[PDB]
RNA sequence: GGGCCUGACUGCGAGGCCUGCAAGCCGAGCAGGGGCGAAAGCCGGGCCUAGUGAACCGGUGGUCCCGUGUGGAAGGGCCAU
RNA sequence: GGAUGACCCCAGGCGGUAGGGGAGCGUUCCCGAUGCCGAUGAAGGCCGACCCGCGAGGGCGGCUGGAGGUAAGGGAAGUGC
RNA sequence: GAGGGGUUGUGGCGUGCCUAUUGAAGCAUGAGCCGGCGACUCACGGUCGUGGGCGAGCUUAAGCCGUUGAGGCGGAGGCGUAGGGAAACCGAGUCCGAACAGGGCGCAGCGGCCGCAAAGUCCGCGGCCGUGGACCCGAAACCGGGC
RNA sequence: CUGUUGGGAAGCAGCGCCAGAGAGGGUGAAAGCCCCGUAGGCGAAAGGUGGGGGGAUAGGUGAGGGUACCCGAGUACCCCGUGGUUCGUGGAGCCAUGGGGGAAUCUGGGCGGACCACCGCCUAAGGCUAAGUACUCCGGGUGACCGAUAGCGCACCAGUAC
RNA sequence: GGGGGGAACCUGGGGAACUGAAACAUCUCAGUACCCAGAGGAGAGGAAAGAGAAAUCGACUCCCUGAGUAGCGGCGAGCGA
C-alpha cells in the first residue's frame, strides 16, 4: 500500500492506498496509444481513377500515333488522373480490453502516488467559482504553478474557477483517463473523486 | 512518469515492409516478384489453396461421404455437450446447468452430459444424462446424481 | 479427494466395536493402508478409530 | 469480407483434433468385380493426407 | 496327369517397397468359418511383370442409420455391385 | 574478459542476380507544445577545400531569403524516381 | 595562404545507363534535357510470428450513458474448455467388426497452499494468404442507353 | 501601461491586471488584458416549423341462451407454364400468377416442406397507419484531410475558352 | 385536380454484357448497369389465412448476433438464408 498525504481544515492527513506496485510502461503506452487512436477523425480522402471527372474515352488510338499508349485521362499516370492508393475515411478506433485500460488507470495513478506528485483534498475553501478564488486556495495547498495538474473533483464551481489556467487540466472522475494523468506533473483528487476512482478500479 | 517517457517495448511496433524503394533496400525494381509470369501480374494467380495448373485437383479426386442433408436443412434435435467430473470440482452443494452456464463450461442450448474424466465430488448434480464412468464415480463418492428432462 | 488412511496402531486391547470400524475400513494389517472414499459413512468409521490410523487426503 | 467454407472440402475431409486432414481411400466407386477383397477393404477406411495437401484444404475449412 | 475341392474367403493388419500428390505393390501374423493333407503345413486366385480409368451424376441388392410438430411415407446415408 | 552493450583483447567469416533476413536515413502529419528556437533573421534557395556519420544523411560557417520552424522520446502514412 | 582549390600537357588503365536475355558496348528495348506527377494499399476474414492483459477461461457486438479530443456501461453472442462416428449414438474414449482381435482418429509445467510459467483468448504490431480494381499503366473487343 | 531594439513590438526588460474567457484569427515581427472574438449570457413585429405541453373533436364500450342469416369468386382448390425463396426439378412444400377447370361461409377454409393420418398454428381472395431506417442539392461544426501538377473539372468571370 | 422539375436516396415495371467458372452452354457477374413509371421529405413495409416445435412467439421497419451456419450448387466456380 501507498500512504498518500491528504489536505483537510482539519490538519494535514495521511491515508494509506491500495495502488499496484510494480508498473508497465509499454501497459501504459498501449493505452494512451488507444486513447489517441480513437479520437482520430479518419477525414483524409482521395479519388478514384473511377471517382475522378473525366470521361471513360480512349484519348487517341492504341496504335500507330507514335505516342505511349493510353486509356482515359483518369489514370493515375496522368497528371489530374486519379490517385492509387490514397486515404480513404478511416476508423481508427478498437476495443481495448477493458481489464488492460482499467489496469493503466490504476498504474498511472500509481506512479504520481510513487513520486509524491499526488496530493488528495478534503473539499476547497473558499473557492466557490471565481480563478481568483482557486488560484488562492492553489497557494495554501502548494500548487503555485511551475508544475501541471491534473484536477479531478466532481465538483463544477471548483471545475470551472480552474479551468482557464494555462497549467491546470480539469476532469470530472468519470472522465479519469490515463493520457490526462501522463500529460500532468501533478494530480490532484477530491475524496468524491477518490472513492469513484477507486470503485472503477474493482 | 513524463509522456515523453511512454515507449513500446523492443519489437512491439516493428516497421513494415516497403518494396520497389530502390536498390539499396534490396527489395527494388521487381518488388520481389522475381520476373514476368503470372503472379508477378497484379492480380495474378488462381487461389493457390486449390487450383493445380489445370489437372483435376487434388480435393476434387477425393470421394464424398456422409449425409450432407437437403432442404428444408437440419432436422432439429436434443443437443448434448457433456462436462467432466473434474469441471465440476470448483463448485459445492449444488451443481446446475444454469450454474455450469455461468462458470463457461456449458454452452447455452446445449443438454447437459456428465462425463467421467476425473474424479466424483459429492454434489447433487443435475444432468440431462450421465456415462457410465460419470453415474459410477459420482454415486460412489457421495455424489447425487438426477436425470431430468 | 479420497482418503489414504493406514494402520499405525494395534486395535489389540481396544473395544470390539473399534476393532469391527477397521474391518468396515479394510485394515486388516499394521502399517496397512487402503485409499478409499470420503463418504461421511466411511469418514466415521475413519473417525471412530483416529487415535489408530494415519489419514492423508488425497486427489 | 469473411472468408466463405469450402463446401466440397467440408463434404469430403474431416479436420481431426491435432490437425491433421483425413478423407476416404479413392478407388472404390465402381469397377469393383475383379478386385481382391484386400483392395475392397483397405480402400474402405479414411486415410491421413499428405502435409502439403493436408495445410491447403484446411485454410479452405476456417471456422470448423 | 489324377483325386477331393472353391481361400477367385469374411473381419483386420505389424512392417516395408515405391512415390511431389493421389495412386501402385508386397506382406507375416491374429479371429471367424472352411479346402486339402496321416502330418509338417498350404490356401485371402492365376510363374511374375500389360489386360486399365480419380471424382461428380445416377442404377440395382442389402442395411435399418437420418426421417423437417408426431407416427409412417417420400427422399437420403451406410455396405455391396 | 567485465559481467547480461560498460568496453577491451584474441581469432575466423564478409564476390553476388532472383529471393529471404537484419539495422538505419530522410519526407508529410500528430502527441511532446498555453512550451522552445525566431526580425541580433523561420522555412526554402546558393556556396564551402570545415566537423560528424560506412552510408543514406546530420552539423557548422558565409551569402540569399523575409515569417515561420519545432527537440529528446514515441505515433501515423498520399514517404524517397 | 610540408598544405589545399582550379586547370590539364604527357604517361598508365578503361566496351554508357536501364530493360530483356544462355549471352549486350553492343548494330536488340527505352530515354532530347531539366523540373514537377507517377506504381505493392485499404477493409474484412484467414494463417504464422511477435509486444502486452487475463488464463479454464478470454472477450464483447449493436446499442445506452458520460465527455465534447474523458471514459464507462452493455455477456446477446463468438473462441476455448472432448473426441470418435455417415448417422442414431457413445464418451477419455470412439469407429470398423462377431471380438475381451487388430487397427484408424483421440486421451495425461517449473521451483518454495504460496510464487513464477502456461492451454486458451483479447488487443497492438509485422510477414503472408482469401475476397475485392488489390503493384501501376495498356488492348483488340462485349453490352446498355442515347447522338 | 512604461522603457527598449527596430520601418513596425505583439520581441526583450520593469511593474501590474483579467479569467465560467489561456478556442481561434487579426493588428507593421511573436498580444490573455489593442481588434475580432472566446466562456457565460440575452433576442422576433413578420414568415416557417412545432414529433413537445395543453385543449377540443372524431372515435371507442356488456352477459348468457336461441337461431344458422353473414364473414371479401372466376377467388380458394387442382392441373399446365413460370417467377420468388438458400432451394438450378430436386422427395419441392411455401408465396406469387399467365392458361384450363372450378368450391364452400365455420360442421368453412389456408399452413406446419411430396403425401396420409393425428396434433397444433392461422383466418386468404378490401383499404390505411406515425416512429425507429436511407440520402446530401442546402446550412453549420470538426479534421495526425489537400495546399495551386495537390484539393472539386474550376481558389482566378469554368462546365468557360477551345 | 392533374401536367413539369429535384443531387443522392425509395418503390414498381422492364433489364444486359464484359467478367468469373483459368475454354464454354446450366451457373456467375446480377435483378447489378441502364431504361421507364411513380413517390416523397423520406420511400417501401406493416397489425398474421405469420412463424415453426418452443405445450412457444406475437404488426412492420432498421441495427448487432445467429452465420459464411442451414442449405443451394455443370455438389464446379461459386451462391447463401
Ligand atoms: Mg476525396
Ligand atoms: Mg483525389
Ligand atoms: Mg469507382
Ligand atoms: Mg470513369
Ligand atoms: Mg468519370
Ligand atoms: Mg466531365
Ligand atoms: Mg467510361
Ligand atoms: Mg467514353
Ligand atoms: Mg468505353
Ligand atoms: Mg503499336
Ligand atoms: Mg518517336
Ligand atoms: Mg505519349
Ligand atoms: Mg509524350
Ligand atoms: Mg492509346
Ligand atoms: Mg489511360
Ligand atoms: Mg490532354
Ligand atoms: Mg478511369
Ligand atoms: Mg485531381
Ligand atoms: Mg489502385
Ligand atoms: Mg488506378
Ligand atoms: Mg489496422
Ligand atoms: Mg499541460
Ligand atoms: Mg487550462
Ligand atoms: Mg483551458
Ligand atoms: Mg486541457
Ligand atoms: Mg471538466
Ligand atoms: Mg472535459
Ligand atoms: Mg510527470
Ligand atoms: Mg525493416
Ligand atoms: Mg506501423
Ligand atoms: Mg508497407
Ligand atoms: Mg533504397
Ligand atoms: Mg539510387
Ligand atoms: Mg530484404
Ligand atoms: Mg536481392
Ligand atoms: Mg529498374
Ligand atoms: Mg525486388
Ligand atoms: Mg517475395
Ligand atoms: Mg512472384
Ligand atoms: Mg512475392
Ligand atoms: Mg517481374
Ligand atoms: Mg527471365
Ligand atoms: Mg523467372
Ligand atoms: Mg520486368
Ligand atoms: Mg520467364
Ligand atoms: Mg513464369
Ligand atoms: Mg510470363
Ligand atoms: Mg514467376
Ligand atoms: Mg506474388
Ligand atoms: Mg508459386
Ligand atoms: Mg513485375
Ligand atoms: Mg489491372
Ligand atoms: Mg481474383
Ligand atoms: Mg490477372
Ligand atoms: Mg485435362
Ligand atoms: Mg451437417
Ligand atoms: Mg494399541
Ligand atoms: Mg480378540
Ligand atoms: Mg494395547
Ligand atoms: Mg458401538
Ligand atoms: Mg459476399
Ligand atoms: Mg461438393
Ligand atoms: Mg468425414
Ligand atoms: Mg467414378
Ligand atoms: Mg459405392
Ligand atoms: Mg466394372
Ligand atoms: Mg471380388
Ligand atoms: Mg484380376
Ligand atoms: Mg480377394
Ligand atoms: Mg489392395
Ligand atoms: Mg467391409
Ligand atoms: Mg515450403
Ligand atoms: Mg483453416
Ligand atoms: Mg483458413
Ligand atoms: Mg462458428
Ligand atoms: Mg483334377
Ligand atoms: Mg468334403
Ligand atoms: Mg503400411
Ligand atoms: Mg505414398
Ligand atoms: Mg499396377
Ligand atoms: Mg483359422
Ligand atoms: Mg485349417
Ligand atoms: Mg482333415
Ligand atoms: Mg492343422
Ligand atoms: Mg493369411
Ligand atoms: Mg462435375
Ligand atoms: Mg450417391
Ligand atoms: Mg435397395
Ligand atoms: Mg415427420
Ligand atoms: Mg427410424
Ligand atoms: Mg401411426
Ligand atoms: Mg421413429
Ligand atoms: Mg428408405
Ligand atoms: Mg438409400
Ligand atoms: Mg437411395
Ligand atoms: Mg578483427
Ligand atoms: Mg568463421
Ligand atoms: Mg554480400
Ligand atoms: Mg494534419
Ligand atoms: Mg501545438
Ligand atoms: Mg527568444
Ligand atoms: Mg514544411
Ligand atoms: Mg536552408
Ligand atoms: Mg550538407
Ligand atoms: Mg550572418
Ligand atoms: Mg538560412
Ligand atoms: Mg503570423
Ligand atoms: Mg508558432
Ligand atoms: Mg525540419
Ligand atoms: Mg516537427
Ligand atoms: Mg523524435
Ligand atoms: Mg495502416
Ligand atoms: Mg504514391
Ligand atoms: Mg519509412
Ligand atoms: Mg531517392
Ligand atoms: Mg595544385
Ligand atoms: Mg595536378
Ligand atoms: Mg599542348
Ligand atoms: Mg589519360
Ligand atoms: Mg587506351
Ligand atoms: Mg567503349
Ligand atoms: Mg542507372
Ligand atoms: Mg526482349
Ligand atoms: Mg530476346
Ligand atoms: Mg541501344
Ligand atoms: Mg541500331
Ligand atoms: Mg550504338
Ligand atoms: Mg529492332
Ligand atoms: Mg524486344
Ligand atoms: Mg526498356
Ligand atoms: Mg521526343
Ligand atoms: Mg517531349
Ligand atoms: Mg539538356
Ligand atoms: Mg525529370
Ligand atoms: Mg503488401
Ligand atoms: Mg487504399
Ligand atoms: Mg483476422
Ligand atoms: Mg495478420
Ligand atoms: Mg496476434
Ligand atoms: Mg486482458
Ligand atoms: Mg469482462
Ligand atoms: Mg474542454
Ligand atoms: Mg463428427
Ligand atoms: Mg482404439
Ligand atoms: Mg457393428
Ligand atoms: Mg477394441
Ligand atoms: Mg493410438
Ligand atoms: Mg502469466
Ligand atoms: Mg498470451
Ligand atoms: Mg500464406
Ligand atoms: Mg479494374
Ligand atoms: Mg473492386
Ligand atoms: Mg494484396
Ligand atoms: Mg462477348
Ligand atoms: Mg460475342
Ligand atoms: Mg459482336
Ligand atoms: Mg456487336
Ligand atoms: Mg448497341
Ligand atoms: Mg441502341
Ligand atoms: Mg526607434
Ligand atoms: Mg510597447
Ligand atoms: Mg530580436
Ligand atoms: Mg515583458
Ligand atoms: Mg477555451
Ligand atoms: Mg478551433
Ligand atoms: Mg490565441
Ligand atoms: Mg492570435
Ligand atoms: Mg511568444
Ligand atoms: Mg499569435
Ligand atoms: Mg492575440
Ligand atoms: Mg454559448
Ligand atoms: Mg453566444
Ligand atoms: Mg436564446
Ligand atoms: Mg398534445
Ligand atoms: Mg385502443
Ligand atoms: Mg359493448
Ligand atoms: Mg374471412
Ligand atoms: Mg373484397
Ligand atoms: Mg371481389
Ligand atoms: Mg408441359
Ligand atoms: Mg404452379
Ligand atoms: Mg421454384
Ligand atoms: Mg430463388
Ligand atoms: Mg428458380
Ligand atoms: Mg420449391
Ligand atoms: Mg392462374
Ligand atoms: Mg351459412
Ligand atoms: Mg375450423
Ligand atoms: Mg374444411
Ligand atoms: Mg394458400
Ligand atoms: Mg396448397
Ligand atoms: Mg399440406
Ligand atoms: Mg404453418
Ligand atoms: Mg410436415
Ligand atoms: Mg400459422
Ligand atoms: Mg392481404
Ligand atoms: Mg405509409
Ligand atoms: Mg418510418
Ligand atoms: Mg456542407
Ligand atoms: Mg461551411
Ligand atoms: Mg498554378
Ligand atoms: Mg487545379
Ligand atoms: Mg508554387
Ligand atoms: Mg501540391
Ligand atoms: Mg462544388
Ligand atoms: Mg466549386
Ligand atoms: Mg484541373
Ligand atoms: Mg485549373
Ligand atoms: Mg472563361
Ligand atoms: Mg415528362
Ligand atoms: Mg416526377
Ligand atoms: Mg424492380
Ligand atoms: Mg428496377
Ligand atoms: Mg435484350
Ligand atoms: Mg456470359
Ligand atoms: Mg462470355
Ligand atoms: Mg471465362
Ligand atoms: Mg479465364
Ligand atoms: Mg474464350
Ligand atoms: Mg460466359
Ligand atoms: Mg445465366
Ligand atoms: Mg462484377
Ligand atoms: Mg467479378
Ligand atoms: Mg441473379
Ligand atoms: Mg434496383
Ligand atoms: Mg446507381
Ligand atoms: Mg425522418
Ligand atoms: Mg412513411
Ligand atoms: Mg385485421
Ligand atoms: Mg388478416
Ligand atoms: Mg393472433
Ligand atoms: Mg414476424
Ligand atoms: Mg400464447
Ligand atoms: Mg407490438
Ligand atoms: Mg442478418
Ligand atoms: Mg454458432
Ligand atoms: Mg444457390
Ligand atoms: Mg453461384
Ligand atoms: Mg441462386
Ligand atoms: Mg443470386
Ligand atoms: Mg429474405
Amino acid at each position: 500500500v501507498y500512504q498518500i498525504p491528504v489536505l483537510s481544515p482539519s490538519g494535514r492527513r495521511e491515508l494509506a492506498a491500495d495502488l499496484p506496485a510494480e508498473i508497465n510502461p509499454h501497459l501504459l503506452w498501449e493505452v494512451v496509444r488507444w486513447q489517441l487512436a480513437k479520437r482520430r477523425r479518419g477525414t483524409a480522402s482521395t479519388k478514384t481513377r473511377g471517382e475522378v471527372a473525366y470521361s471513360g474515352r480512349k484519348i487517341w488510338p492504341q496504335k500507330h500515333t507514335g505516342r505511349a499508349r493510353h486509356g482515359d485521362i483518369g489514370a493515375p499516370i496522368f497528371v489530374g488522373g486519379g490517385v492509387v492508393f490514397g486515404p480513404k475515411p478511416r476508423d481508427y478506433s478498437y476495443t481495448l480490453p477493458k481489464k488492460v485500460r482499467k489496469k493503466g488507470l490504476a498504474m498511472a495513478v500509481a506512479d504520481r502516488a510513487r513520486e509524491g506528485k499526488l496530493l488528495l483534498v478534503e473539499a476547497f475553501a473558499g473557492v466557490n467559482g471565481k480563478t481568483k478564488e482557486f488560484l488562492a486556495w492553489a497557494k495554501e495547498a502548494g500548487l503555485d504553478g511551475s508544475e501541471s495538474v491534473l484536477l479531478v473533483t466532481g465538483n463544477e464551481l471548483v471545475r470551472r474557477a480552474a479551468r482557464n489556467l494555462p497549467w491546470v487540466v480539469t476532469l470530472a472522475p468519470e472522465g479519469l483517463n490515463v493520457y490526462d494523468i501522463v500529460r500532468t506533473e501533478r494530480l490532484v483528487m477530491d475524496l468524491d473523486a477518490w472513492e469513484v476512482f477507486q470503485n472503477r478500479i474493482g | 512518469m513524463k509522456l515523453s517517457d511512454l515507449r513500446p517495448n523492443p519489437g512491439a511496433n516493428k516497421r513494415r515492409k516497403r518494396v520497389g524503394r530502390g536498390p539499396g533496400s534490396g527489395h527494388g525494381k521487381t518488388a520481389t516478384r522475381g520476373h514476368k509470369g503470372q503472379k508477378s501480374r497484379s492480380g495474378g494467380l488462381k487461389d493457390p489453396r486449390r487450383f493445380e495448373g489445370g489437372r483435376s485437383t487434388t480435393l476434387m479426386r477425393l470421394p464424398k461421404r456422409g449425409m450432407q442433408g437437403q432442404v428444408p436443412g437440419e432436422i432439429k434435435r436434443p443437443r448434448y455437450q457433456g462436462v467432466n467430473l473434474k469441471d465440476l470440482a470448483r463448485f459445492e452443494g449444488e451443481v446446475t446447468p444454469e450454474l455450469l452456464v455461468r462458470a463457461g463450461l456449458l454452452k447455452k442450448g446445449y443438454r447437459l452430459k456428465i462425463l467421467g474424466e476425473g474424479e466424483a465430488k459429492p454434489l447433487k448434480v443435475v444432468a440431462h444424462a450421465f456415462s457410465k464412468s460419470a453415474l459410477e464415480k459420482l454415486k460412489a463418492a457421495g455424489g447425487e446424481p438426477v436425470l431430468l428432462e | 479427494p479420497r482418503l489414504k488412511v493406514k494402520l499405525v496402531k494395534s486395535p489389540i486391547g481396544y473395544p470390539k466395536d473399534q476393532k469391527a470400524a477397521l474391518k468396515a475400513l479394510g485394515l486388516r494389517r499394521l502399517q496397512q493402508e487402503r485409499v478409499l472414499e470420503d463418504t461421511p459413512a466411511i469418514r466415521g468409521n475413519v473417525e471412530k478409530v483416529a487415535h489408530l490410523v494415519r489419514v492423508e487426503v488425497v486427489e | 469480407p469473411k472468408m466463405k467454407t469450402h463446401k466440397g472440402a467440408k463434404k469430403r475431409v474431416k479436420i481431426t483434433a491435432s490437425g491433421k486432414v483425413v478423407a476416404m481411400k479413392t478407388g472404390k466407386r465402381h469397377l469393383n468385380w475383379q478386385k481382391s477383397g484386400k483392395e475392397i477393404r483397405q480402400k474402405g477406411r479414411k486415410f491421413v493426407l499428405a502435409k502439403p495437401e493436408a495445410e491447403r484444404i484446411k485454410l479452405l475449412l476456417p471456422y470448423e
